């Protein structure tokens, strides 16, 4: 082996990340909190449940909707976020 | 080459609208296509062409990196004004002989 | 009874009916290996009589005139293959369903 | 609003004193169970019982605490400020609902599962059946021989059992001979209340003598 060797040395949350019209619920549910330039459900999180019911822009059955998709507990728990991202969302 | 995706081709068995081989014959002339690649594990080509004549290997939107050796290869021949193919190739590194049944 | 060729049935696993469509007829260019299930089929069971625990049972789901087994088409043990061409043929007077 | 359930309510051969509504919740989650596997958990036994409908949609809860345990029943009072603190401490306020699990299908499993339920619930109704009585100097006649115990067939479909621990050593007894004693468990058994006799205790012959003078 030494002989031959030597002769070759000269070659070698994730309901919360996806978006509202991810959801399984219909395109309108999606809709409602998306009317409020929202694209994401963690923005739907980032604000309260009064705050969207002050605003006409849901509907009563968006509302059954919003709990319909609020009974998993997944979204629209009541969070505060920084503005998007949690420590586990970071850049990397 | 390890996979392709004919556009409007369900399974390998089947005919395409337009073009004097069968989806086989196809298979079995990509299969014999020379490609270097340079810096990269795998890569994916795509193959657009549109009108009567053959298509030959040379009409592959080639990448950076990707180079084909012998671009007269030929796939397959259109045989129509209106019949086109649009096929995603993927060609990757290996060593040997992979079958299918091995390793969608 | 008769039997269903729905893939509504039951004992089934996302490797039960993964390949389906949503009328048990498999695809035309789904690869299959030997043991899947290419047509779901099921069977009614047995008649008897209407049980004292059953008895709510006797008429409160539509089509509860029938039990339910499973006598599915599987692949033979041991073959691969794709399937390349479907037939369905239909008595007259059945309803078509929507493969069909 | 079909009225079928309301109907199907009143069968009611052996459910008539038995809970009615409580039958149908069960019935109910047994259509939701049989074939469901994706959601987020899996369905509710808490359902709202609107005797009218018959067919109570199955709804989910929220809970409301002061914690952080069970996470899709769980509230607090900074979450109850969004509606305006209207949610006390404690209550099990339902915030969601649920629908149900098909077709032709996964319905002889949810008969299956209708099954399942029943017999809880007759397990429950025989757990009561013998609390009623608590223990008393009952007969009965043997059936099946078990490895170190003995099966006794009462009337009205009951079923005891008799320990070999608590039998004579020499006295073996066997199928479709009669035997009497004082019960001691009708309690926490298994799955209800396995009548588990005691024919060796001095009480079991106090009646005994009493039975003939």
């Amino acid at each position: 082996a030494t002989i031959l060797a030597e002769q070759l040395e000269a070659f070698v949350d994730p309901i919360l990340l996806r978006p509202v019209d991810d959801l399984e619920l219909t395109v309108r549910s999606a809709n409602c909190l998306k009317a409020e330039a929202i694209h994401y459900i963690g923005d739907l999180v980032q604000r309260t449940e009064v705050e969207l019911l002050k605003t006409p822009n849901l509907g009563k059955k968006s509302l059954t909707e919003i709990k319909d998709v609020l009974a998993s507990r997944g979204l629209s728990l009541g969070m505060r976020l920084e503005n998007w991202p949690p420590a586990s969302i970071a850049d990397e | 080459v390890t996979e392709v995706e004919i556009d409007g081709v369900l399974h390998e068995y089947s005919t395409k609208e337009g073009v004097q081989e069968d989806i086989l014959e196809i298979l079995l002339n990509l299969k014999g296509l020379a490609v270097r690649v340079q810096g990269k594990d795998e890569v994916i080509l795509t193959l657009n062409k549109s009108g009567i004549g053959p298509v030959t290997a040379a009409d592959i939107t080639h990448d950076g990196d990707v180079e084909i050796v012998k671009p007269q290869h030929v796939i397959c021949h259109l045989t129509d004004e209106n019949a086109s193919i649009s096929m995603r190739i993927k060609v990757q590194r290996g060593r040997g002989y992979v079958p299918a049944s091995t390793r969608e | 009874g008769p039997e269903e060729i729905t893939a509504d049935i039951p004992n089934v696993g996302e490797a039960a009916l993964s390949k389906l469509d949503e009328s048990g007829i498999v695809y035309i260019g789904a690869e299959v290996t030997g043991g899947d299930i290419l047509v779901g089929k099921v069977t009614p069971k047995g008649e008897t009589q209407l049980t004292p625990e059953e008895k709510l049972l006797r008429a409160i789901f539509g089509e509860k005139a029938s039990d339910v087994k499973d006598s599915s088409l599987r692949v033979p043990n041991g073959v691969s293959g794709t399937v390349i061409d479907v037939q369905v043929f239909t008595r007259d007077g059945v309803e078509k369903d929507k493969r069909a | 609003m079909n009225k079928e359930i309301l109907a199907v309510v009143e069968a009611v051969s052996n459910e008539k004193a038995l809970p009615r509504e409580k039958i149908f919740e069960a019935l109910e989650s047994a259509l939701a169970t049989a074939t469901k596997k994706k959601y987020e958990q899996e369905i509710d036994v808490r359902v709202q019982i609107d005797r009218k409908s018959g067919d109570f949609d199955t709804f989910r809860r929220w809970l409301v605490v002061d914690e952080v345990t069970q996470p899709t029943k769980e509230i607090t009072l900074e979450a109850a400020r969004y509606e305006d603190e209207s949610l006390n401490l404690g209550d099990y306020v339902e915030d969601q609902i649920e629908s149900v699990t098909f077709d032709r299908i996964t319905t002889q499993t949810a008969k299956q599962v209708i099954v399942q339920k029943v017999r809880e619930a007759e397990r429950a109704m025989v757990v009561d059946q013998f609390r009623e009585h608590e223990g008393e100097i009952i007969t009965g006649v043997v059936k099946k021989v078990n490895r170190d115990n003995i099966s006794l067939d009462l009337g009205n479909n009951a079923e005891a059992v008799i320990l070999r621990e608590d039998m004579l050593p020499r006295e073996n007894f066997r199928p479709g001979d009669r035997v009497r004693g004082v019960l001691y468990s009708v309690r926490p058994e298994a799955r209800g209340a396995q009548l588990f006799v005691t024919r060796s205790k001095p009480e079991m012959l106090i009646e005994l003598f009493r039975i003939e003078v």
